[PDB]
């Protein structure tokens, strides 16, 4: 089927320091619209969350 | 963007949608070169449970100046963008754009983005026949803290425009 | 190159060596843009056991044309290179070079190579005083079959040259 | 101490197809010389081994 829901595990490191987030979202595959909520599984990100935006959906 | 299974094409399914529907799939590889010498690399991988997608995205960035807008949280928004797709072969999309953020001091922060989408099975003839394909990309991000985020996106594929 | 713990500097240990000696270590991140649009990204990680290093290297490439020099075994040697290091901050090396191979087509196959080495602890002040640092790199590959390789390297660090 | 020997696990994918190799080598940390032997843990590499050379040591 076409998608209706999604979950994401996004992780890696910035400047040598690990990060890890999880969350879930939805979208309309007939309209190209999507939304997502994410939370760090550790502390706050040490870098701008905007740097992740192109890797979100 | 990162879940292009939600993107339709102008006259039918996008290749991303077709590869989910037929259970063959694709993988995503990216390299992003920032103006201040930093770079980000990423690998996006998916599994599926029917209409539900599971993403595992590994994003690695290095060389960001400690006093620059990334490490000091000065990015304010991602500019609207137009992404260009061409298909160098029947299993590969090369995606490019110039990516810019606005910042708190009024300068833009620039990046050259490159992406390959690699498909297990060839894309359909009707996809391959229309190149380039362009995608208009709008995003929004809220976050009260650097701990939780709310993201929204709208994309529109187009190969033409008139006036 | 990929095990710079074996590289001395002209006047003493390289930062790579100092970082092994205290086991604080460093991580390597790379992006490599090939002339025919393909790119490679890599993450190199190490652990230390006495005089023995263990490397875990993840190398991802995409967009290599099926009829190009990488997928049709045209590469014949890696050209000797000079790598340039500068240190944007006390925990980061930015390494660059233009990387070329000879090929069976009588042409070279070109790549723009970028690397960050990110250190857990600051590099010593005496390292930071000598910039840029350059590294002459020679390699040899023996490969009767593609499953079994033998590799050799020689590197020489220099910040100066006279004549 | 300075290194005398090393082992390598190098893995990943090219054009979406996985590869995996393991091996070991030696080097002289006073001279910048190194040697390595690697073997695939699957079958032969599907791409030119020269593309890995820059990531060997």
């Amino acid at each position: 089927p076409l998608p209706k829901t999604h979950e994401l595990h996004i992780f890696g490191s910035f400047n040598g320091v690990k990060f890890d987030m999880v969350g879930e979202g939805t979208g309309n595959p007939n309209e190209g619209s999507e939304e997502l909520k994410l939370k760090s599984t550790n502390g706050p990100l040490k870098f701008s969350p905007y740097i992740l935006v192109p890797h979100l959906g | 963007y990162a879940f292009n299974q939600y993107l339709p094409f102008p006259d039918g399914m996008s290749p991303f949608q077709a590869a989910m529907q037929d259970e063959s799939g694709y993988q995503v590889h990216r390299t992003l070169q920032y103006e201040d010498g930093a770079f980000v690399t990423a690998n996006l991988r998916y599994t599926y449970e029917g209409s539900h997608i599971k993403g595992e995205f590994q994003v690695i960035g290095t060389g960001f100046p400690p006093d620059g807008p990334v490490m000091t949280n000065k990015l304010t928004a991602l500019d609207w963008s137009v992404v260009k797709f061409v298909y160098p072969n029947d299993k590969t999309i090369l995606s490019t754009f110039d990516k810019t953020y606005t910042t708190t001091d009024g300068k833009r922060y620039q990046c050259t983005f490159r992406e390959n989408n690699t498909f297990a099975k060839p894309m359909a003839a009707d996809i391959l026949q229309k190149q380039p394909m362009f995608i208009f990309h709008k995003t929004e991000l809220q976050h009260s803290n650097n701990a939780e985020l709310t993201f929204k996106e709208k994309q529109t594929a187009f190969s033409d425009m008139k006036s």
